[PDB]
Parts: structure tokens; C-alpha cells; sequence
């Protein structure tokens, strides 16, 4: 019959639940920038519990992308990339990259 | 026993297709066969063009754990949760069926109060809701909560179905009722 | 093109002379990127831009193909990452 | 603290209602691919009852970009563009159109 | 720039010459386009690009800016229609 | 009393800023005057360059009806549902406050079991739902369905409020209590 009435529901929720997502994401990316801000600011060592926090969080952004769908802002998309790869190598890398200022993930 | 894979998930690689995951139901599907995708959207037709069964198999897949099936030439768009892949010609879309029903009681966690012959409530296929109106029976005006019914239901979407086919009924987010497919309609 | 059993010796799945770790094999299912094997197969089979892991783990490459990114040991087969290439 | 696991639930909650948005745009989409052919199939007065279920649709999608800001296919989008207005003018303008074959609105 | 009263004839609400009919004003705010008098006021403040009415309805012109198209009468001030451009 | 706006709505026109809506709480906006965008995010500043309210006025906006403020500068990625518009200075954000609160009984469509220390339920404000923990009185273990309680709240995320704002508490989009800020805090 009428799909109105339902949909308009449906999309209230849509709203409902993409400002709490936007919100989550808002978290994430000042949580991380303030991660990445310590790592650079110790030594190698003493960051691995730091990269550890800070490859959980990607990860769980990682299946907010693949699992879920959910597809987030540039930023967090290049984040999502950039630091998927998670081993001494990548870590060593991004050590170096923090220590010497840089803020973000990025090539 | 013909091959049926529920849609669950579903990922897609770059100019090589897609990949689809769920728990095979019965059967078998190997590398290289066709199937159809059946449910909501207009039938199609594809070929496996790999096969994974989480910790077990490569090219090949089995009632058990996950498997994930690429499809070449199935863009992300084109497929979805809810529907199922399945050997050509084994099972079809329906959007109207006889049912027995059973609706939870309010103690159950279920509807407080009784529904009428308006009732639109969300019908639970394997992996997905779908949206459906009903048809009491004769003479009966309204459906306790704790009641078992025979009614007609017409869903806004095809499903994938066979007589015997469970499902659960849904308001909210919330199972309301439990069914099985009597006999497929239409 | 027949079934072919997937090997666990308790640290790595292996099979068609690829393998990966227990745990990178799990998280790969568990977040929402399947079948590990067939994708890695995918890039071994697309004719892949094939270059020196960047970032110097020893034995692996990077290669690139079917819309993926892989770092693979083609001594011991072994992938030890794979993702979606960045997006544009 | 930990904010994943109520994460979680809004991404799968997200999931599942744009799964069922997409499936209502769908019925959109055929309902107005049939009500654009029937309306080319017969004469300006017969048309009016059609044209008005047709845009009661496109206003509803209206209400769906706007009020909810959910942005659908490029296909729905083009068509909340050209079917917002709805006059006499514009009327005579798309039963023009529609009795010469146009399947969908387009410029 | 202070307050200036809408005013209502039953078939129009009106102000600062300009005007909209009631169904058309009370939709706009329905359907989340909101402050519609606003909205026609960026336009005619925004040099816009002027033309006749393609589905020429009498007196009417197309003015285009500020991200809108509307379709105004400037004998009458009434706003026909407005809407964002296409979106490319 | 100083002007405050609950954002409930936005639409983003090109170039000339982002036009929200909501219903005036107090006071009197008009165009040009500044004003603050408070709670969730950082603070800040803006011109209203348009107001209108529905029905009734073009430059001005009071209590009663739905109010369109168009801000100049304002892109649509910078402002969300749930902020307020403010008067500059008068109003703060803040996440961690005291609280007189009734929990509904399960009769009342509340909750059916009582709740712990780690309970992480959603408060409602003024037009958006926000996370957050709390801190039961000393002594206190639990709450049960249907009892009043003082309890410290701190939301993950500020929201712009006095002391006498009330809210609502929600699981899952459903009302479980009612709620009053006692005293701000931080
Ligand atoms: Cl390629
Ligand atoms: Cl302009």
C-alpha cells in the first residue's frame, strides 16, 4: 500500500543513528591524534603499549568500513589505510614519521 | 542436496567482483559453478570464481563455518544481505504465503496488546526483515498476544522460500511472533 | 579446480603454497574482509606491479593488483598484510 | 571509557536501516518508472490524478534529502531536481515529454 | 534591520514584497526547507542570473544564485517555486 | 532573558551559509546580531544574516513557533542537531553534573531489572541523546525499577546546560527515567 509511513520512521533512525556515529568518529580522531602525539614524544620502546592502543583503534575503524559500511570522512578513510598494517617494520616507520612532528598518518 | 548460502556480508575487490559471506544452509558449492541469486531484486545468474571456508577449505565450501564466495562481474549494487545463493533452478522469490503463527505473550517479551487485520509488521527470513501485511482468517477480528493463528501474508519484497521455511516476526527490533512457510502462494 | 584442505600447524593456515598467521588469518574473517586466500590469490594472478616492501621487512615484496595491496614472502608464501589500495 | 561496543550496535543498527531505505527506493523508483509511462499513455486530463501520485512521491523523497539527510542515487537525485516543481506549466511540460517516450525525468 | 510581520490573507503570506501562497510556504518548512522568505531574499541579493520562465508561466522569470533557482514574479513578488540547483 | 535556540534541524545553502531550525526556548534573536554555537562541539561564533519565523516574522525569532536562523559561514559539517544557539556568554557547555532522578517502574515502560555502577545509558537533552556513566551514593549497589536517586552523571560528549535543565534517560529509545541537573560540575 503506503510505504510512507514506515519509511519516514526508517529514516529517523538514519538521522538518529549517523549523528551518533559522526559523534563516535569525533572521539576517535581527537583519541588518536593525542596517541599519535605521545608515541612521538617517547622512545620506541616504551611506545609499543601506545601503537598497541592505537592499531586497536583502527582496526575496530577498519570494520566499521568493511563489516559495517559505514563510510567516514577523508581523514578517517586515510587514517583507516595508512596505519592498517600493524608489525615492527610499519611501527618503526611511524615512529620516526611522529618523532620528527608529523600530526596525522599520511604518506 | 541443492547448494544454498544465506546472504550475510558482503565485500568488494576492484574489477574482479564481489565477495559474499554466510553459513551454507545444505549442499555444496565449488569454484567454477553457476548460481543464482535469489531474493528482493530480480533473479540473477553468476559464476563462482573462488571459494573460502574459514579454517577449512579453498575452492570449495560446506554446511559448517563461513564461506565466502567471489562472484565475477557482481558489482556491490547489485547484491545484498538477506538474499541467497543457490543452485540454478532449486529455489524461487515469493511475496505471498499461507502461515501458522504462534504471537509471543507480553510475559514472553511480546506485543501487550492484540493486532487487527492491519497489522504491518517486519517478517524475519534467515539474514533479513522484510515488511509484510496479513489476512486473518474468517470471522476472527483481532489476535491475542499468547495465540496461535493461521493468516496470509503478502510481503512488500520477494524472499527466497520453500514450504517449511521458519521465520519470526518483528516490531521495533523485537521478536513479536514465530512462523513457518504452510504452503507458498504466489 | 577442486576442494583443497587448509592446513594449521597451530601458528600459520596454509594452502596452494600461500600461508598466513593464526591471528591475522582471524582478524581478516572477523573484520568484514573474507576469504584471505582467495584475495591473495587474486593479486598473485593479476598480473601485479611488484616492488620491494617499503617498509624493509625482510623476504617480502609489495605487490599490487585486483584493487589490493599485499605484502608477501615469495619464498615462504607467507602474505603478511593485505588491504584495498588507498582511495582516492 | 570504551566506547566499541555501543559503537558497534549503532554501526550494525546503521547497517540494517539503510539495507531497508534502499530497498524502499527501490519501490520508488518502480512505482514512478510505471507512473511515468502510464501518464505518457493517455491524454492531459486523465493525467492530473497520476501527476498527482507522482509528485506526492517526489515530495516525499524531497522531505527524505532534506528533513533527514538521506542522499539516494544519482537516479532518485536527478529526480527529486526535476519533478520538484509541480504547476500546471510544468505539468504540460513532462506529459509533453512522457507521450514522446521519456521513461525517467531528464532535462 | 529590524522585526517585519508576516502577513496573511488566507491564500498568501506576504512580506517585504515579496509573497508565497499558503500551501506552497507551509511545505517548504514540512519538508526541511526552512525560512523560504530567507531563502528568496539570497537569491534576489545575490546578483542572479535572470531569464523568462522556461514552462513560461505568465509573468514569471527564472532567477538563479546563492545555490538556488526560483521561479519569481517581480509585478507580484510571489515565489512560484524555489529549490537548490542540480547537483552535478 | 537571553536568547537560546535547541537546534533541531539543518539545511546548507551554498555559499551564504547554513540555515538551522528549532523552537525558541527564551528571549529574542535578530539579524546581525552574534551568537554562540554551544555543546558536543568546541564553542563558537557566528552572525544570524536571516531569521525568520513561520508564519509570523522575517528578522526576528521569539518563543512559540519554528524559527529559521541562517549563519553565515556556517558550513553544514560544523554545526549539529542537539547544539543550541546562545546568546554569547550565557550559557556552557559541560559533561559532568549531579542529578535528582526517578527511574520508571517496568509497568511505566521502564526497565525490568535494576541497574548497576557500570550502567552507560543514553540522556536525553533538550533535542539529542548523549552517552554517559555514573556514580551511585555511597552505600547505593543498585537501583531499582520505580526509585528516585542522586546520582553524578559524566557525558562523553558536552552538552550546553544550567542547573534545572531537565532530561530524560533512555535505553535504546526508550524512556527509563527523568531527570533534573542539580548542580553543574565541570
Ligand atoms: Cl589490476
Ligand atoms: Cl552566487
Amino acid at each position: 500500500m503506503d510505504i510512507w509511513p514506515e519509511f519516514q520512521r526508517d529514516l529517523e533512525m538514519y538521522r538518529d543513528v549517523v549523528l551518533s556515529i559522526k559523534r563516535n568518529l569525533r572521539l576517535y580522531e581527537e583519541c588518536i591524534e593525542s596517541l599519535v602525539h605521545q608515541i612521538g614524544s617517547t622512545n620506541f620502546d616504551n611506545a609499543q603499549p601506545l601503537f598497541d592502543d592505537l592499531f586497536r583503534m583502527q582496526s575496530e575503524l577498519a570494520t566499521m568500513l568493511y563489516k559495517y559500511e559505514y563510510k567516514p570522512g577523508k581523514r578517517i578513510q586515510d587514517l583507516i589505510y595508512h596505519l592498517d598494517r600493524d608489525d615492527f617494520y610499519s611501527r618503526k616507520y611511524w615512529h620516526k614519521k611522529f618523532s620528527d612532528g608529523l600530526a596525522w598518518p599520511e604518506a | 542436496k541443492p547448494f544454498l548460502l544465506p546472504i550475510e556480508d558482503v565485500f568488494s575487490i576492484s574489477g574482479r567482483g564481489t565477495v559474499v559471506t554466510g553459513r551454507v544452509e545444505r549442499g555444496i558449492i565449488k569454484v567454477g559453478e553457476e548460481v543464482e541469486i535469489v531474493g528482493i531484486k530480480e533473479t540473477q545468474k553468476s559464476t563462482c570464481t573462488g571459494v573460502e571456508m574459514f579454517r577449512k577449505l579453498l575452492d570449495e565450501g560446506r554446511a559448517g563455518e563461513n564461506v565466502g564466495v567471489l562472484l565475477r562481474g557482481i558489482k556491490r549494487e547489485e547484491i545484498e544481505r538477506g538474499q541467497v545463493l543457490a543452485k540454478p533452478g532449486t529455489i524461487k522469490p515469493h511475496t505471498k504465503f499461507e502461515s501458522e503463527v504462534y504471537i509471543l505473550s507480553k510475559d514472553e517479551g511480546g506485543r501487550h496488546t492484540p493486532f487487527f487485520k492491519g497489522y504491518r509488521p517486519q517478517f524475519y527470513f534467515r539474514t533479513t526483515d522484510v515488511t509484510g501485511t496479513i489476512e486473518l482468517p474468517e470471522g476472527v477480528e483481532m489476535v491475542m498476544p499468547g495465540d496461535n493463528i493461521k493468516m496470509v501474508v503478502t510481503l512488500i519484497h520477494p524472499i527466497a522460500m520453500d514450504d517449511g521455511l521458519r521465520f519470526a516476526i518483528r516490531e521495533g527490533g523485537r521478536t513479536v511472533g514465530a512462523g513457518v512457510v504452510a504452503k507458498v502462494l504466489g | 579446480g577442486i576442494g583443497k584442505k587448509i592446513s594449521f600447524d597451530g601458528d600459520f593456515y596454509t594452502v596452494d603454497g600461500m600461508k598466513f598467521s593464526k591471528s591475522y588469518y582471524e582478524k581478516l574473517w572477523e573484520q568484514g574482509r573474507p576469504a584471505p586466500f582467495v584475495q591473495a590469490r587474486e593479486v598473485l594472478n593479476s598480473n601485479p606491479k611488484i616492488e620491494p616492501d617499503p617498509r624493509g621487512a625482510p623476504g617480502y615484496l609489495r605487490y599490487e593488483g585486483a584493487g589490493l595491496e599485499m605484502i608477501y614472502n615469495p619464498k615462504t608464501g607467507q602474505v603478511g598484510h593485505i588491504q584495498p589500495v588507498k582511495v582516492k
